[PDB]
């Protein structure tokens, strides 16, 4: 909710300031592997997992929006952190799959 | 990477540090979804729960496997909505584990 | 020259403002309400669209036709004193500019409104291909802003510098400009926007390590580099020493909204007490502040109305 706080509330004041807020901020993540891969070897076949942390800033873009530009950049780090907790679970989902299905087999 | 959801709140995932190509174009975002996964070159994909695909099946027999995760879950709008507690566990409760 | 007529022309428009009561109404009502709400006023004259992109769309061109046309109405000394005025909305849509032509990126999604650079400018500067050329069609239509621009660039071609220097140097240029433009009402106004850039400059940059006189230009009223240097290491105890400026209301606040929402409220009523002067540049002053942050809560408003987000995260942010 407190990612968001900024993002819906910067958007008709965005779509010309959209350009400002991605300069000053720390820019994209890669696209091959820009997450960091873990394997794993455990009971309920071989599943690999991962974390969801990469860099994105905080609090630094120069300026645009008294408010909203530096909220909105300290905001990616709420998608990042929030995003490890399911990054473990999904993953870990697919692993409870196997023992589950062999089990009742 | 690329998150899919909603085309407003897919805007701010666009954003330097986070990298993102939502935006709805199907009710469960299929064709967008299944061209994307496709290639797997985007670190990270991730369907919200304002769209998520209700047959899974679909995309797993297109990707043909991946090491990556899919679907994350996501709220994909605010409305003050945290009833993606309970409904996650649900969704973990009847596909696997003990029944009720 | 002169503002006699264009003073004048401005009065009728003080008309149609949006009253504080209008804000008051819309956060009652739901959004189909707020669209026929909306409709009454001067923005809604704009309007093309239910949905968002419209909404931002009708309140920029209410903004474009209303207020981006006052410096073609005059000429010379007139023009200069109203011009560093509209130069600010400018350096937005050549900070905007600057940037798609060097990264390479589409024309789209920028600003764009006129002011003292024509759309045309806009466009044969984006389609310029060396940097010094692209100059050269900015500097055009004169102004400040160009002279700032152009020893920024001599030094530099990368593009986060040219950002920080063509600011900090801009209104460094305003300034001495400005004091020679003279009228107290001005001078007021002059020294609190300096003031609160360097405040929020300050903000912006906190914790960067980086020099804190850097964050101080001339300009001031009671702001000093050691409160920069304390305000840096992230201490705010800095703002609960500063009273005798209309700053005395940021005392006991450590929050970076609460904060920079403060900046913009003083601002506003600086403007909003300058129509005791409305001889000279005093009441397009008033005028301009106001249209900018009447557009700005319809555009929160329309947010918060469609999305349906909590009433007081907004209903705070609204009024000053």
């Amino acid at each position: 909710q407190a990612a968001k706080e900024a993002y819906a509330a910067l958007l008709l004041a965005q779509a010309f300031d959209g350009p400002e807020v991605v300069a000053g901020a720390a820019l994209g993540v890669p696209p091959l592997e820009g997450v960091e891969a873990e394997v794993e070897n455990v009971w309920g076949s071989k599943v690999p997992r991962l974390k969801a942390t990469f860099p994105d800033g905080a609090l630094l873009s120069p300026v645009g929006t008294p408010a909203y530009t530096l909220e909105a950049s300290r905001a990616f780090r709420r998608y990042a952190e929030a995003l490890i907790r399911v990054a473990n679970t999904e993953t870990r989902l697919k692993k409870i799959g196997e023992e589950i299905k062999k089990t009742t087999r | 990477m690329a998150v899919i959801a909603d085309p407003e709140t897919a805007q701010g995932f666009r954003l330097a540090g986070l990298e993102g190509y939502g935006a709805s174009s199907a009710e469960e975002a299929q064709s967008l979804l299944e061209t994307l996964v496709e290639r797997g070159g985007y670190a990270l994909v991730a369907v919200d729960e304002a769209l998520l695909p209700d047959p899974e099946r679909a995309v797993e027999r297109l990707m043909r496997g991946r090491d990556l995760p899919v679907l994350l879950p996501i709220a994909g709008l605010k409305e003050a909505f945290q009833g993606h507690d309970v409904e996650g566990y649900m969704r973990e409760l009847v596909r696997k584990t003990i029944g009720f | 020259d002169d503002f006699a007529y264009l003073n004048a022309r401005v009065r009728v428009r003080r008309g149609t403002l949006l009253k504080e009561s209008f804000f008051q109404e819309a956060l009652d009502l739901s959004f189909a309400d707020f669209l026929r709400l909306l409709s009454e006023t001067v923005y809604g004259g704009e309007l093309a669209g239910q949905g968002l992109p419209d909404v931002d769309r009708a309140v920029l061109r209410t903004q474009a036709k209303l207020v981006g046309d006052l410096p073609r109405l005059v000429t010379g000394e007139a023009r200069e004193a109203v011009r560093l005025l509209l130069l600010r909305n400018d350096l937005h849509n050549l900070q905007a500019l600057l940037r798609a032509k060097a990264t390479g990126r589409p024309f789209e999604e920028v600003l764009l409104l006129p002011g003292t650079l024509r759309e045309e400018v806009w466009r044969q500067a984006y389609e310029a291909q060396d940097p010094a050329g692209m100059a050269q069609v900015l500097a055009v239509p004169g102004h400040p802003l160009a002279r700032a621009l152009r020893a920024v660039l001599r030094e530099t071609q990368d593009l986060a510098r040219v950002e920080a220097l063509l600011a900090k140097r801009f209104f460094e240029d305003v300034a001495k400009a400005a004091k020679g433009l003279d009228q107290p009402a001005l001078r007021d106004y002059l020294a609190l926007e300096v003031d609160a850039e360097n405040l929020r400059t300050a903000f912006k940059l906190q914790g960067s390590g980086l020099a804190p006189d850097a964050f101080f230009l001339k300009g001031g009223r009671f702001v000093d580099r050691v409160r920069f240097a304390r305000l840096m290491e992230g201490d705010y105890a800095v703002l609960d020493e500063l009273s005798g400026t209309p700053f005395s209301g940021l005392s006991g606040v450590r929050d970076l909204k609460a904060l920079e929402r403060g900046l913009r409220c003083v601002l506003l009523k600086e403007a909003k007490k300058g129509v005791q002067d409305p001889l000279g540049v005093g009441l397009v002053l008033a005028y301009v502040k106001e249209r900018e942050w009447e557009a700005v809560r319809l555009r929160l408003l329309a947010r918060r109305a469609y999305f349906g987000l909590p009433r007081a995260q907004v209903e705070e942010e609204v009024v000053c």
